[PDB]
């Protein structure tokens, strides 16, 4: 889980002490700047066609 | 083994081969695995106990603990390890994303009237 | 005295420096958005007020000297602007 | 009082050639006229005009000539031929105002007392039109008098009629901008916004720089006007200002991708019918 973790493939964090993973909540990509990457990678092959 | 974060077994490995002592390079690898797992912890959990710290790393209670926290930051509480926190910077910024948008829409324009 | 930013401030800062009991500010505040000299709006449950604009007042050779600072590195950047635009699309219409 | 001036371009060419027509006659560094128009609403419109003898020296501010009855009997002359238009105004073309100009107003206010004064620079260096507009009003204020007499700035522009309109569009043979469209909406506007906003920064500094030190005759209303523009810009870094700049954008390309979507099929179907044109013709040539 901890090889999991450094390579952003979940954020979870760890009790070790305890044991249990807790997991933090990302909800909400419409807001973040991916989308309009998205868009544009293909308006671009759009264009070239 | 290695691949993944499956450690255990390497060690147990170091002490099982079957050519020779082999100890040349497994110990280039202890080292490099030490070194690793260091800075793993790093951002994996906020709070360590300084034994398990020492227990979790596979040294024993020598001053090389000591010396290993030294050699980094880990400044250590009663019987508590401080988490290094931050990750918050990057976010909330728009100008960069100003600039290159501006770029990318120009682009856009740029072929999109004049005969090509 | 604030800057122009950061300028939320709490009602117990205002009842020292007014020497008045907290209990008091929100009818001083009331009063003095009601003559237009401050305008802004208050939170009650937090204890806290929000100004944003302020009557203007004469101010000195001394003072002035970083409104002309200000406006210097603000010029600098529509300068750049335009250098890159004018740049940047150059074939579209040259 | 009056809300916008629209001039047209004949009193433009009018004064372009009365200017030179006077360099003929003397070392005058101005010159003078009349301006006849009318009125909508709040609206004036303004359209023709004729010059009148004027005269002064700069020995001092207090020593000049304007001839009262070559103008009274022209605007005699000219209302026997048009009776719409009426006397409206005046111009001259000193590049910015003299300290007399005033005092000429209060002369020809007799004529019109809503008389307003227009500006034609002769000679353009700058993307700014060459028109001003000024109306005179009294204002009030704390001490020194109980009111100053004032100039005060009122919007104009260039229009044109039908016919002037195709007068002017024979002449202008040679330039025009390639396409109207997206690029002249772009280069005809944004470029010259950012040029004109740098020189209004770039008057503001000259001015302050000569308020630091210089004559600096301290004016308290330019400090406080100062002070409200300085207060009135905007915090950008704000979170909630970003979650919604993006929930915008994010939702504008959509659009740009649907229709580059539709105009590629569309250019996809005409290739195929030229090439199928193509393949079934060229065989009847054996």
């Amino acid at each position: 889980v901890a090889k999991a973790i450094r390579d952003g493939v979940i954020e979870a964090s760890i009790n070790h002490e305890k044991g249990y993973v807790q997991s933090k909540e990302m909800i909400d990509i419409y807001s973040t700047r991916e989308p309009q990457l998205a868009f544009h990678q293909r308006i671009s092959f759009c264009l070239d066609i | 083994y290695l691949m993944e974060g499956s450690y255990n077994k390497v060690f147990l490995a170091k002490g099982n081969i079957p050519a020779e002592s082999y100890t040349f390079f497994i110990d280039i690898l202890l080292d490099t695995i030490r070194d690793e797992i260091a800075g793993c912890i790093e951002k994996a959990y906020e709070k360590i106990l300084f034994t398990e710290a020492t227990r979790i790393l596979f040294f024993n209670t020598p001053k090389k603990m000591t010396d290993y926290a030294k050699k980094r930051g880990w400044v250590l509480g009663p019987n508590n390890y401080y988490s290094f926190a931050s990750q918050q910077q990057k976010p909330e910024d728009t100008t960069i994303p100003s600039t290159e948008l501006a770029k990318q829409v120009i682009e856009y324009a740029r072929q999109l009237e004049m005969i090509v | 005295t604030r800057p122009a930013n950061h300028r939320q401030l709490t009602f117990e800062e205002i009842a020292k420096s007014a020497k008045i009991t907290v209990n008091e500010v929100e009818l001083l505040v009331m009063k003095a958005l009601s003559v237009g000299l401050v305008k802004g709006s208050i939170d009650e449950v937090d204890k806290r007020v929000h100004m944003t604009w302020v009557q203007p007042r004469v101010l000195d050779l001394q003072q002035i000297k970083g409104m002309k600072d200000r406006l210097e590195f603000w010029c600098t950047d529509v300068k750049s602007m335009e250098m890159l635009v004018e740049h940047q699309a150059h074939d579209i219409l040259t | 009082a009056v809300q916008k001036v629209v001039v047209h371009p004949l009193v433009l060419l009018s004064v372009v050639d009365h200017f030179n027509r006077i360099g003929k006659v003397g070392n005058q560094k101005r010159v003078v006229g009349v301006l006849l128009g009318s009125w909508q609403k709040k609206v004036l419109d303004v359209s023709n005009s004729f010059a009148v003898p004027f005269d002064e020296d700069d020995k001092d501010d207090s020593v000049w000539f304007l001839d009262h009855d070559y103008l009274e009997n022209m605007y005699g002359m000219f209302k026997k031929v048009n009776a719409r238009e009426r006397i409206v105004g005046w111009y001259h073309t000193g590049p910015k105002l003299h300290k007399n100009d005033i005092a000429i107003n209060e002369l020809m206010k007799r004529y019109c007392p809503n008389s307003v004064l227009v500006i034609i620079d002769v000679k353009p260096k700058d993307l700014g039109l060459p028109t001003e507009a000024y109306i005179s009003v009294e204002e009030v204020h704390d001490d020194g008098t109980p009111t100053s007499k004032t100039f005060e700035h009122v919007t104009s522009e260039i229009g044109a009629e039908e016919a002037e309109e195709v007068g002017v569009e024979h002449l202008l043979r040679d330039i025009k901008d390639t396409t109207v469209g997206t690029l002249s909406q772009r280069i005809t506007n944004q470029v010259h916004g950012l040029k004109g906003l740098n020189s209004k920064l770039l008057d503001i500094r000259s001015y302050l720089e000569k308020v630091a030190t210089g004559k600096l005759p301290i004016n308290h209303q330019i400090i406080y006007q100062l002070q409200d523009v300085f207060n009135l810009l905007p915090d950008v870094s704000l979170q909630e200002f970003v979650k919604a700049f993006y929930l915008k954008t994010n939702d504008q390309m959509v659009v740009v991708y649907l229709a580059s979507l539709i105009r590629s099929v569309v250019a996809l179907h005409n290739l195929i019918n030229n090439k199928i044109a193509n393949r079934d013709a060229e065989k009847k040539e054996g």
